[PDB]
RNA sequence: GGGUAAUUGGCGCAGUUGGUUAGCGCGCGGGUCUCAUAAUCCCGAGGUCGUGAGUUCGAUCCUCACAUUACCCA
RNA sequence: GAUGUUAGGAGGGCAAAUCCGCCGAAUUUAAGCAUAUAAUUAAGCGGAAGAAAAGAAAAUAACUAUGAUUCC
RNA sequence: ACGGACCAAGGAGUCUAGCAAAUGUGCAAGUGUAUAUGAUUCUUUAAACAUUUUACGCAUAAUUAAUGUAAUAUGUCUAUUGUAGAUUUGUGCCCCACUUUGCAUACAAUACCGGUAAGCAA
RNA sequence: CCUAUUAGCUGGUUAUUUUCGAAAGAUCUCUCAGGAUCGCUGGAGUUGAUUAAUAUAAUUUUACCAGGUAGAGAUAAUGAUUAGAGGACAGGGCCUUGACCUAUUCUCAAACUCCCAAUAGGUAAAAAGGGCGAAAUAACUCAAUUUGUAUUUCACUCAUAUUAAAUAAAAUAACUCCAAGUGGGCCAUUUUUGGUAAGCAGAACUGGCGAUGAGGGAUGCUCCUAACGCUUGGAUAAGGUGCCUAAAUAUUCGCUCAUGAGAUCCCAUAAAAGGUGUUGGUUCAUAUGAACUAGCCCUGAAAAUGGAUGGCGCUAAAGCGGA
RNA sequence: AUCCGACUGUUUAAUUAAAACAUAGCAUUGUGAAAAGCCACAACUGGUAUUAACACAAUGUGAUUUCUGCCCAGUGCUUUGAAUGUCAACUUGAUGAAAUUCAAUCAAGCGCAGGUAAACGGCGGGAGUAACUAUGACUCUCUUAAGGUAGCCAAAUGCCUC
RNA sequence: AGGGAACGGGCUUGGCAAAAUCAGCGGGGAAAGAAGACCCUGUUGAGCUUUACUCUAGUCUGGCUUUGUGAAACGACUUAAGAGGUGCUACUUUUAAAGUUGUUUUAC
RNA sequence: GCAGAUGUCCAAAGACAAGCUCAAAGAGAACAGAAAUCUCUUGUAGACUAAAAGGGGAAAAGCUUGUUUGAUUUCUAUUUUCAGAACAAGUAGAAAACGUGAAAGCGUGGCCUAUCGAUCCUUUAUAUUUGCAAAAUGACGUAAAUUACUUACUACUGUGCAUAUAGAGGUGUCUGAAAAGUUACCACAGGGAUAACUGGCUUGUGGCUGCCAAGCGCUCCUAGCGACGUAGCUUUUUGAUCCUUCGAUGUCGGCUCUUCCUAUCAUUGGGACGCAGAAGUCUCAAAGUGUCGGAUUGUUCACCCGCUAAUAGGGAACGUGA
RNA sequence: GACUCGUUCAUACUACAGUGGCCACACCAGAUCCCAUCAGAACUCUGAAGUUAAGCACUGUAAGGCUUGGCUAGUACUGAGGUGGGAGACCGCUCGGGAACACCAGGUGAUGAGUCAU
């Protein structure tokens, strides 16, 4: 027999029953496919920063532990 | 039966009266930075990098910048939830959003007010005023200015 | 659809430059009786039971996708390029 | 797709390295009287392209073009 | 080769749960159905034992190699 | 619209296999003692009890069609890095702001393993 | 006998209370009486909150966006479309017939637009953050190892004592797992497509019916009030107060006489056209003549069992419109 | 008097007794025999057949009378073929180290060429035209394998149609 | 009468309504029968038909085997020579009847 | 539902750059005309842009010219449909190598919105990647040593097959079975999710009643009519719907019998007339009484013969099959 | 007075008319070279005799257009409520929002960086 083809009835009620969920909005987004030659350089920056910081901390630890 | 990319955009993607023609040269000088809000208005004169029908007139913050394009993160309502959508458009189809300008001006002005208030050791209300009921007023008006109003007859 | 017999284009194997390629049309080539699928099909078709696999007989479309065989004149390495489907296709016809 | 033949005059037609030939269709002359008909002559990319070879439509090759048989696992 | 109421013997039928040969479907599943599945099953025919059948390598491995069959 | 004249009794999500989740229990990088054996156990007992210091399953390592290859890396018995974050430590035994520590987890970033690309390739 | 074959189909499917509580959309499907998968729902659990905050919000304010529906227009374009007015290419007999141009003019468009609402929609409104500086890092960027960019570390400090606008039985949150039912819908208001129309077919928003009783509408799945543990009082809503029937034959002011009066949304039909019935207004003519106007009433107004403002009945209403 | 069936006969046991079936008559087809025709059977073997063309088998039509027209294009059935295209297994040859891969040929069938309608079946349309009108003997034209012949009819067959 | 799933015995508003019985009757009980046989749906069937798909008995034909004993003819293969065009050599034809095989006929 | 369009087309109609400006109109120039070419003026696109339509486009996205193959290989973040799966079609980028331009730049097909396809199988390309389950096959290759089962070192190792990756061969019912009919002999599971009948709503159609007045009626709109228009009633026709019934509401007509309506055919009493009488027509109150015999047809309907005073129209589940 | 590169992209456009020139723009002289064509018209190159005639600048017009305001007009339309009116079509009321065409009036630009001349 003929079928009710379509209706949006009650769909808004269903949607609002569990609220209109919002995205979680995390602090950090993955940089997988964004601006290469920039995020690679950022990787180099961060590597150098860790190298210098860790070597300073290691120098302090060695001079404090004798 | 028809759901093409540009279906139903007869008027939305049409140029305004006497405002046809390519984008102005000065628009290419617009300065864009990561994380700032941007409006998505489709410029029909530029076909490549055109946003989808839905996002025309929406706002979102930039999450990616390329040589001639911007990836902007836009909220889209899908049935029972909002979800984040990364739309990639060209420069002509994006413009700096004024959705923040009142907030930025408020920040600057309130900072330069708070500095002086703390300098003078005063307590001030920095929040916006949401002005409501007006105070009593003691107003004067010439007698030749009061005019008598009565409903008019039919004609 | 007209396509010139030769074309100066990128070589994707054994060379990484833009070299001259000779262009031709790919042909299906005959199915061999020793292929695993054909052997399995023949063994299945043996015996009683009649036809054992579907035989397609709808044949909706009328053309085929055109595939160009590009052979680099330096490394003699063949490469495939797919063209949009068309009814008439000539190679190196009059300009 | 496999195997076979064909399309050369306007018709039909067979013919292959020192070759485009004919009957019918067309044009006049002349004629044996009125026809016939000797003969000249109109009619040929020898389907199309490429290739082989002192000497090819011709020999090889590919393309679509037609007609029986036959194969029809996405 | 026959033939023998020559002498002495054997087979035949019943019974089947397990067992050994043959013959042999379709219902069903695939959400249709034809290969496939059901199933080398049911039905059918024949043949034994307290068990039957298998069994003393024309086997496996590829290792420092194992050693009939059956069953867990 | 269909079933039901009445009464009694019977009458329908169960059993097994296999998987997962949940929760409880035991042990824990191990766990389960399978088949089987022993042993003054032999009504019960067809259950209980036991197993001379690499059987097997699952887990302990992944990835690739595959030959296969296989997780920081010996400067350090340190144990990758951030932002939040529980708990802890002190100063303004009962508030909070600064320090201190930084579980779980979330979001990222890094290394490293297998495969594929690309570059080189004795 | 295989065989208790198969059935997306019909029928049935057995104690109580309590708590939570749907869908009749959507995508794919040899799919349209089915299924899977989202959505809606329960149970379980953790992380949080428990700090009249923050997260948060079917809400508003402030700031800023996007639109081309309603309306408007035809002289703004396109498409139509009625008339004339003025003014130098063509036919015949200085003239006639026009065409054409200019300025006008009547009337229109879902697939027309110069313009353009209301409603609906989006973003933002500070602490894991912002501002301002220094110092490091990079293979990035730049003419720039000191241009910029980003990151990191140090500084200083940006309302919080009401809380970077308001309001909020906002953490009754967020997340994860497992799973049921459902996937024939229908109705009302508003909008709208097809249709002459339909208790018709198809859509949009919200609310309901379903899944739900209670008071009222006499009666009624969907109307109004209002949603529900068991009671005692009080006071009301909707609606009523002549009797049926609890409460006014209440008060106050008009209108109406019907030889088929009229009498509560949905709702249970009534029209064009008329009236020298009566009531009140408006505009013209020397308290007369006219023409209008709109209240109630009347004609228009005919159907089959006997008959229905719900019934009785009601006219100094128990009718109509008020207070 | 009309329709149908010639007649006698038979039939749907329990809704149809007939115009249905059968029938004699007519016509067609196959077959000369145990290597035949038609049919049964798993095989062996068998029925017709204790038969032999005035026979057996397979069909259609359905007494008599008078007739039984045209079409072999289509589909069937059937007849001839070393001129004949196509084809399987096999066989032969070539290549290869071999598997294989390539080629080549005297089957039947189809195709080709015929025959056959008491085989299935089929069997047209426009205009113009005769001293009134009407009609069209006649003419032109398109077209088929043939264009429905002799007959018969609003028939148990004609809608329109009472 | 109303409303209601749009034709009530029950509901609402009315009309009304007085025990028990006998005999008829066919208006109603949308009376009884009986999971509608018509129609549609089902990825449920069955009978039947074909130039539906896929098969199959039968039948026609070919190959191999059974299958023995002879003769003849023809063809093919192998081998020696001649001729043709022809780059120590490569291809076509004819000549023998020389050895091998196949076919067609025929005899027992 | 409405107006349409697609299963294509293009070595340029793709890429880049430069130059130019189009349709049309007016005026002017031998042949030469409404149209043929040339010049000038105006010319916001009224042209053109492969195709449907809608957007976009003027030193261009159009026309012409020049040079080309970016219609190339690989990989991400993603948008549309949406389950936020796939295909497909796009957007923004990155790593190569190129084209174009003086360059900035632009180019990963067509100015944008459509122009298309899973598994399995096959096919052909690529590969210093692999396998064919005890082994070998380039090759005893290169160096030494002797009469051997000598020793070291080599990216490149047989046919066939299979694999990995990438295109292609197609499923148009286009998320993708290999598929003709008939049942009037029929079966089953169901369906009022769905036809054939009543009933119900609607009333186009059918029937009936109004309003206006151009005309007809010798003159005279309205005695009687009434075109062009327009307002209603009825369910006595047929439609439209599919609301109820498919575990069954007996579906035509006639006969029989009763009752009801009035939109009255006759009979009763009136009014009007284009009413002399007669006959008749229009109309009012009125449903008390009555509305027939036959031929043909199954008929309803119809049509004739005849009587009559009149032979009116309808309803009751198309009244009425225990 | 001026020029170059821009911004706004008509208050900046269009038509007609008037005024202005020393370098400044420009018209203008020429074709050997670079270059370009049918055509030194254009483009390109080399110039400096002539001229504000034009371009350009400024102004004017009961100018068209464009733009701002008023007015159209609380009109049209519209969100929420109504056991509101009306047989309906439609139309009020309460709490709110609120156009457009036309017509009238004013206006016809402003400006960033740099440079030249006096």
């Amino acid at each position: 027999a003929k079928s009710k083809n379509h209706t949006n009835h009650n769909q808004n009620r269903k949607a609002h029953k569990n609220g209109i969920k919002k995205p979680k909005k995390h602090k950090f987004m993955s940089r997988k496919g964004l601006d290469p030659n920039f995020f690679r350089n950022q990787k180099y920056c961060l590597k150098g920063i860790q190298k210098k910081k860790k070597e300073l901390k290691l120098k302090a630890k060695q001079e404090k532990n004798n | 039966k028809s759901r093409g990319k540009r279906s139903g955009t007869r008027y939305k993607f049409s140029k305004k009266f006497r405002k046809h023609g390519e984008c102005t040269a000065n628009k290419y000088l617009e300065k864009l930075n990561y994380g700032d809000y941007v409006d998505i208005v489709c410029d029909s004169t530029q076909q490549k990098g055109m946003p989808f029908n839905y996002y025309h007139g929406k706002t979102g913050k930039i999450f990616h910048i390329t040589k001639r394009g911007v990836g902007v993160l836009v909220n889209k309502r899908v049935k029972h939830r909002i979800e984040q959508k990364k739309v990639c458009v060209r420069i002509e189809h994006v413009r700096k959003s004024r959705c923040n300008e009142d907030f930025l001006l408020r920040k600057i002005k309130n900072a330069e007010l708070i500095k002086e208030a703390k300098l003078k050791n005063e307590h001030i209300n920095i929040k916006r005023k949401t002005e409501g009921p007006k105070p009593a007023a003691m107003i004067k008006v010439p007698p030749s200015k009061i005019i008598t109003i009565e409903p008019l007859p039919f004609y | 659809v007209n396509v010139p017999k030769t074309r100066k284009t990128y070589c994707s194997n054994k060379c990484k430059k833009h070299t001259m390629h000779k262009v031709s049309q790919y042909k299906k080539g005959k199915e061999r009786l020793s292929s695993l699928g054909r052997r399995r099909y023949d063994m299945k078709q043996k015996g009683f039971g009649g036809q054992t696999k579907p035989v397609f007989k709808k044949k909706a479309k009328t053309t085929k996708k055109i595939v160009l065989k590009l052979e680099c004149t330096k490394c003699k390495k063949k490469r495939f390029q797919t063209m949009k489907r068309c009814k008439t296709f000539e190679m190196g016809a009059d300009k």
